[PDB]
């Protein structure tokens, strides 16, 4: 299923190039090397709550 | 918000509220970036001049977190019209940044396609607002948030007596007693995707208020993720 199948194993969004898997971050956040994990560059990245 | 639950220190810190000349709450938004705004169009009609609150969870007294903005620019969407409440979307930029901290930190846009087949489509989206907690009775001093199911498009338009256009979705439930309310127009509604999350709708309107029979109708966020691009650039 590609993206349709658990995301692709992407951390967000999910799109399918060339027939394969293609991770991509949003704003203020960097793809890891593992192409799949979203890293955040800053303190306070959209969409995460602020528990601490 | 009506049922639901108190958000927790730091739980719903994209929440913004539109205070008038009296420094009362009477819309709510969501924080897109340090400068931007996000909320209804028919809330820039519950009055004149206003200004936005942030980091706010208790209206009585202030805890220090709290943090007044005044808006530069209001754009609101030319396409709207209190005779449908179709384009029911506005975006407003701050004249100064938004300092991120507990409580106050932006949600994030998500890409139209994966949105619509990810998000979307997930059991429930989280609505918020310091608006009334019964159909009659004053807005809440307390921040309150609520869980609300993504209700069938064909069964909402079948129990909705207005139109529900393209850009709206309904959110709720039938006879149950939770629901958005009078004060939590423009207010966010969020979708969570693996501890993220993303901006999915616009608090827009009701009949009544958790009313059976009855659900509610929030502005399709990712029909306007192009607009609300330009406009954070414009
Ligand atoms: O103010 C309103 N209702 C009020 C009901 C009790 C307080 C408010 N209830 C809400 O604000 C919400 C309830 C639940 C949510 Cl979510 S928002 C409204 C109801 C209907 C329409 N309307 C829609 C389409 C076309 C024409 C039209 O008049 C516009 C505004």
């Amino acid at each position: 299923k590609l993206c349709s199948l658990d995301n692709g194993d992407c951390d967000q969004f999910c799109h399918e190039e060339q027939n394969s898997v293609v991770c991509s971050c949003a704003r203020g956040y960097t793809l890891a090397d593992n192409g799949k994990a979203c890293i955040p560059t800053g303190p306070y990245p959209c969409g995460k709550q602020t528990l601490e | 918000i009506v049922g639901g639950q108190e958000c927790k220190d730091g739980e719903c810190p994209w929440q913004a509220l539109l205070i008038n000349e009296e420094n009362e709450g009477f819309c709510g938004g969501t924080i897109l970036s340090e400068f931007y705004i996000l909320t209804a169009a028919h809330c820039l009609y519950q009055a004149k001049r206003f200004k936005v609150r942030v980091g706010d969870r208790n209206t009585e007294q202030e805890e220090g977190g709290e943090a007044v903005h005044e808006v530069e620019v209001v754009i609101k969407h030319n396409r709207f019209t209190k005779e449908t409440y179709d384009f029911d979307i506005a975006v407003l930029r701050l004249k100064t940044p938004i300092t991120f901290r507990m409580n106050v930190a932006p949600a994030c846009l998500p890409e139209r396609d994966w949105a619509e087949s990810t998000l979307m489509t997930q059991k429930t989206g989280i609505v918020s607002g310091f608006g009334r907690t019964h159909e009659k009775g004053r807005q809440s001093t307390r921040l309150k948030m609520l869980e609300v199911p993504y209700v069938d498009r064909n069964s909402c338009k079948l129990s909705s007596s207005f139109i529900i256009t393209q850009n709206m979705f309904c959110a709720g439930y039938d006879t149950k007693q939770e629901d958005a309310c009078q004060g939590d127009s423009g207010g966010p509604h969020v979708t969570r995707f693996k501890d993220t999350y993303f901006v999915t709708g616009i608090v827009s309107w009701g009949e009544g208020c958790a009313r059976k029979g009855k659900y509610g109708i929030y502005t399709k966020v990712t029909a306007f993720l192009k607009w609300i691009d330009r406009s954070m650039k414009t």
